[PDB]
């Protein structure tokens, strides 16, 4: 399962 | 910008036997950026029914792709893969060599 | 043995040719099991291995929503990175992200990773301690400052030590026949003259899984690394892999050369000889 959220650079 | 040349391999899934269905593969790896053109050729003509894998990449960030189609080898039929990429001055044609 | 799960994300801007292309793919070891492609009509996360098809609608609805969230962040990133590097809109640029986890023989967390590249170069990477960042340049340091203030690493650490390992264990169970297997290489060597006085020796490894393998040529027991052509390990298309290594040698010296094959499915490393 993928992560729920990623953060912008 | 970074540019890396595709390494091109053309080969069959199984050892080739004239008259026995098989899978013809063109594997392109180690290239960057991702835009690339790959065609499988039968006697110089583009094979239209060709599937390809989903774009992925290696630990060094270079891309790889498998193009493949079903085929039944014969004695006269020449197969090849033709690849174009920004690193290539002209399209590169790699011929299938079953005696490797 | 050890196992791992890895997700790979590629975003490519295409100025004036539509929104950026986004492609996501998931692997357990060397076996792919999911894909998302922004240009396909489905617009859903899709199965790419039979053992994942048993997952329910909640799985596919949730995986689809989270991967589109990945897609949107990369769309934002492509603009952000243009500003960091003072680049024009006309050019096409590439963002790549890979993350996942490894487990050991006890099937528990060994280590995790979360890495980011811009235009084929390391950009920012979570260090192995999962608490600090390795930033490749000045623009990436800007990202590091922002991610430190928002405590980004702790949130990734939780996923990588928790969700990541618990779903890998599930996939390893559901796909036991495909994932908990080892196929030893079928090996041989070929011999072909290239002229009156030279021959190509090619050492073949076929139908093996997983992809990790070592093929080496020795001349009188000396490794011939500088004179070997070693191709990239390649998929056969049936879930196994192939590789070969070749040397061109003077005709008559064939008996000096041996090929050595190492693979986890071999009880002991193989030596192939011409006599």
């Amino acid at each position: 399962a993928v992560g729920s959220y990623v953060y912008s650079v | 910008m970074i540019q890396r040349t595709p390494k091109i391999q053309v080969y069959s899934r199984h050892p080739a036997e004239n008259g026995k269905s098989n899978f013809l593969n063109c594997y392109v790896s180690g290239f960057h950026p991702s835009d690339i053109e790959v065609d499988l050729l039968k006697n110089g003509e583009r094979i239209e029914k060709v599937e390809h894998s989903d774009l992925s990449f290696s630990k060094d960030w270079s891309f790889y792709l498998l193009y493949y189609t079903e085929f039944t080898p014969t004695e006269k039929d020449e197969y090849a893969c033709r690849v174009n990429h920004v690193t290539l001055s002209q399209p590169k044609i790699v011929k299938w060599d079953r005696d490797m | 043995g050890s196992h791992s799960m890895r997700y790979f994300f590629t975003s490519v801007s295409r100025p004036g040719r539509g929104e950026p292309r986004f492609i996501a793919v998931g692997y357990v070891d060397d076996t792919q099991f999911v894909r998302f492609d922004s240009d396909a009509a489905s617009q859903r996360m899709e199965p790419r291995a039979p053992w994942i098809e048993q997952e329910g609608p909640e799985y596919w609805d949730g995986e689809t929503r989270k991967v589109k969230a990945h897609s949107q962040t990369h769309r934002v990133d492509l603009g952000t990175l243009r500003g960091y590097y003072n680049q024009s809109e006309a050019g096409s640029h590439t963002v790549q992200r890979m993350y996942g986890c490894d487990v050991g023989s006890d099937w528990r967390f060994l280590r995790g990773y979360h890495q980011y590249a811009y235009d084929g170069k390391d950009y920012i990477a979570l260090k192995e301690d999962l608490r600090s960042w390795t930033a490749a340049d000045m623009a990436a340091q800007t990202t590091k400052h922002k991610w430190e203030a928002a405590h980004v690493a702790e949130q990734l650490r939780a996923y990588l030590e928790g969700t990541c390992v618990e779903w890998l264990r599930r996939y390893l169970e559901n796909g036991k026949e495909t994932l908990q297997r080892t196929d030893a290489p079928k090996t041989h060597m070929t011999h072909h003259a290239v002229s009156d006085h030279e021959a190509t020796l090619r050492c073949w490894a076929l139908s093996f899984y997983p992809a990790e393998i070592t093929l080496t040529w020795q001349r009188d027991g000396e490794d011939q690394t500088q004179d070997t052509e070693l191709v990239e390990t390649r998929p056969a298309g049936d879930g196994t892999f192939q590789k070969w290594a070749a040397v061109v040698v003077p005709s008559g010296q064939e008996q000096r050369y041996t090929c050595h094959v190492q693979h986890e499915g071999l009880p002991k490393p193989l030596t192939l000889r011409w006599e």
